RNA sequence: ACGGGGCUAAACCAUGCACCGAAGCUGCGGCAGCGACGCUUAUGCGUUGUUGGGUAGGGGAGCGUUCUGUAAGCCUGCGAAGGUGUGCUGUGAGGCAUGCUGGAGGUAUCAGAAGUGCGAAUGCUGACAUAAGUAACGAUAAAGCGGGUGAAAAGCCCGCU
RNA sequence: CCCCGGCGAGGGGAGUGAAAAAGAACCUGAAACCGUGUACGUACAAGCAGUGGGAGCACGCUUAGGCGUGUGACUGCGUAC
């Protein structure tokens, strides 16, 4: 019962070079150094899966911190109104807030304002 | 003394980007016989601005 | 209506003809013919012949005239290598490769 | 494989992977690594378990109502056009037929139909019973068969 | 819904004037590269120039504490050997004194392609006098 | 010999309050293991607790390939295998459908048997790259011209040097 | 059989055939490797070449659907097996 393994093999080499489309030089073409590509690809994106909310909040807060201080008022000191208010509102919103409403973000620091002082 | 890496295609035509060739830009045409020549050339039935010098 | 002409195991590299190729692509064939009588290259005169033989089919298979016909496209891909073993010193051998190529010109009115 | 012991190139100078042997399973024409030889598959089966199998068999068939129990079953000439239309008449086309003392006519008639067999008591197996769809016995047959089971 | 991302080609930028005359140096580069990168707009993006620009006169007007202005020195090497050449403060204020005030911006600035674009929209001038008032800036009392 | 810019605090000490900050914790959705409690099992479902980084290594459960039976069955010239795309689909090995190519075989299911899965072994064989149109063209005794032949002549023929 | 070509090689027609992209370098014809065409990017820019974010452009849509596909300026992180 002798087994060749052409068929299989080529269809396993072929799914990892179609996942390397886009890839630079050898990397998209042959099929050791795509291999090698595609896992680290892999990792990255494992990686960046949690990345990527550590660099929208940060988004978020640089953003938060520029609209409060055209308001007079620090992202330190506004955040800490908004829970002395009972705000519950997350930074993915205020920071929303902040570009497409002015005035209701005015709002926001009023309502922060208020509960510092 | 020889490569440690195998250079790239990309790195091959790079160095190929002035190989081209340079085509003649333009023929001149003799006053008597209408030939195309190259420029202070005899034509290829030898002609010469207008004279045949060679009678071959 | 194009008109394709070939010269298939053509003895020459394929980058050695290309730099000829690459004089004539897009230009008129009248254009053309002058470009390869005045290029200093064995591979001019192996494209010429190529090229003024797509005209003949153009003309006696096609019906068309060689006032309008361009070179539209044109391209020199590998052919066939031949194996040469070539002694070097101290009874080492190097293979000799005869690089071949094929010559493909397109001539078309359109 | 057939070669010579010969080491293709010295050991060491050279710069190729060491090499001892054209015949290694790793070069090409070279030996296979663990080559077959000629085996015998044949299992052990308990004289127990193979009655006891037979039994098993037996008692599923009536339960599948795929054995069809005759007091006699033969032809007269050995001509396969009486089988067929024997069996035509019985509405069994793929069939196992047993009888107690084989019959050359019955024998002759059934060679060339391919979806039936005849076989005598002693010469069951366990593949037959089921991969026939109907299973014919006489009624010396059976008898033969008990006997034969215990 | 995804988060809102300013575009380069939508993105508005306001011309400003600030006198560096008796400004500490070290925190006027500060609010110079605040806004510069736009840190100051709640559009701010991190891979696009949301900044503003930024003219600022009296360049050589500007201040340092402690015994900086004749102790702090401006090292650079020429790239030949040995060319490690270095100029006091002082020395750097009457050769180029718009080049301290670059200098100093230029650190705090992001490192790349976008931060050496941010660069590009400050303006320093020794002087008093400006030649940008068909920019209309407006004075950016910092 | 602050990571840099810079800093006379943006340094240090004391005190205080905010905030940032991890794959930690919480929230929401999903999966699996182990318990427990049961439904009441037909032996799965349901609650509930808890656990789920991992080399050497131990244990458990699978995918796919070739071949045998099932199969004188089923699929297939109204287009098989193979090749090449696309879409869908499963936690994964994978699977399904389909366009084009191809032009004659393929094979469910459940079992059975293995030459059963490759990126490495300075592995083996074939093909093709790279250096690169680079070095070199094999004695520094040496060639020049006219004519001829020829599709084409520095190299062939003839002639004179 | 005709045409180009050196009474070449090679090729284009015609014809044969179900098929000539079955033409003898002949079933199928993968990959490396080498080209032609088109879309996008690219000549102030530093590093395992990806990944997360992401403009613009091109194109398929649907169609005001605001989706898909290709490309990827700029930016966070990131030293193969
Ligand atoms: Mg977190
Ligand atoms: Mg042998
Ligand atoms: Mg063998
Ligand atoms: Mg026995
Ligand atoms: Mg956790
Ligand atoms: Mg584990
Ligand atoms: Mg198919
Ligand atoms: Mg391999
Ligand atoms: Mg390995
Ligand atoms: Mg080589
Ligand atoms: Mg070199
Ligand atoms: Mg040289
Ligand atoms: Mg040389
Ligand atoms: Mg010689
Ligand atoms: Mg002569
Ligand atoms: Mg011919
Ligand atoms: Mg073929
Ligand atoms: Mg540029
Ligand atoms: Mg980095």
């Amino acid at each position: 019962a002798r087994v060749k393994r052409g068929v299989i093999a080529r269809a396993r080499h072929k799914k990892i070079l179609k996942q390397a489309k886009g890839y630079y030089g050898a990397r998209s073409r042959v099929y050791r150094v795509a291999f090698q590509a595609v896992i680290k690809a892999g990792q990255y994106a494992y990686r960046d899966r949690r990345q990527r909310k550590r660099q929208f909040r940060q988004l978020w807060i640089a953003r938060i911190n520029a609209a409060a201080r055209q308001n007079g008022i620090s992202y330190s000191k506004f955040i800490n109104g908004l829970k002395k208010a009972s705000v519950e509102i997350d930074r993915k919103i205020l920071a929303d807030i902040a570009v497409f409403d002015k005035v209701a973000f005015t709002a926001l620091v009023e309502k922060a304002k208020a509960a510092l002082a | 003394a020889v490569q440690q890496n195998k250079p790239t295609r990309s790195k091959r035509g790079m160095r190929r980007s002035h190989d081209a060739l340079t085509a003649v830009t333009s023929l001149s045409v003799d006053k008597t016989s209408g030939e195309k020549h190259l420029r202070h050339h005899i034509t290829a039935d030898g002609y010469y601005r207008g004279r045949k010098v060679i009678a071959k | 209506m194009e008109t394709i002409a070939k010269h298939r195991h053509a003895r020459s590299s394929a980058q050695k003809v290309r730099l000829v190729a690459d004089l004539i692509r897009g230009k008129k064939v009248s254009q053309a013919l002058d470009i390869l009588t005045y290029t200093n290259k064995k591979a001019a005169v192996l494209v010429k012949k190529v090229l003024e033989s797509a005209i003949a089919n153009a003309e006696h298979n096609d019906g068309a005239d060689i006032d309008d016909l361009k070179v539209t496209k044109i391209f020199v891909d590998e052919g066939p290598s031949m194996k040469r073993i070539m002694p070097r010193a101290k009874g080492r051998a190097d293979r000799i490769l005869k690089r071949t190529s094929h010559i493909t010109v397109v001539v078309s009115d359109r | 494989v057939t070669g010579s012991g010969k080491k293709p190139w010295r050991q060491k100078g050279t710069g190729r992977a060491r090499s001892g042997s054209i015949k290694s399973p790793i070069w090409r024409s070279g030996g296979v690594t663990f080559a077959a030889r000629p085996q015998d598959h044949s299992q052990k089966v308990n004289k127990k378990m193979y009655r006891g199998a037979l039994k098993s068999i037996l008692s599923e068939l009536v339960r599948q109502d795929r054995l069809i129990v005759v007091e006699k079953f033969s032809v007269e000439a050995p001509k396969t056009k009486l089988l067929a239309q024997k069996l035509k008449d019985m509405a069994l086309e793929d069939v196992l037929i047993i009888t107690g003392e084989l019959d050359e006519n019955l024998f002759l008639a059934a060679r060339n139909l391919h979806k039936v067999d005849v076989r005598d008591a002693t010469g069951i197996d366990p593949v037959s019973l089921i991969a026939f769809d109907k299973v014919v016995m006489t009624a010396d047959a059976v008898k033969q068969v008990e006997e034969m089971l215990a | 819904m995804k988060t809102f991302t300013a575009k380069p080609e939508t993105v508005k930028r306001d011309w400003y004037v600030v006198d560096a005359t008796g400004k500490t140096l070290g925190r006027l580069a500060t609010e110079l590269a605040r806004r510069l990168r736009g840190k100051h707009k709640a559009e701010y993006t991190p891979h696009v120039d949301t900044g503003d620009y930024i003219i600022v006169l009296n360049a050589d007007k500007v201040a340092v504490t402690g015994n900086k202005r004749t102790d702090k020195v401006y090292y650079h090497h020429t790239g030949h050997i040995g060319g490690i050449k270095q100029a006091t403060f002082e020395e750097m204020i009457a050769r180029r004194p718009e080049r301290v005030i670059e200098i100093a911006v230029k650190g705090m600035l992001p490192k790349g392609p976008l931060g050496r674009a941010m660069f590009r929209k400050l303006k320093v001038y020794a002087g008093n006098e400006h030649n940008h008032a068909a920019q209309q800036p407006q004075v950016l009392d910092i």
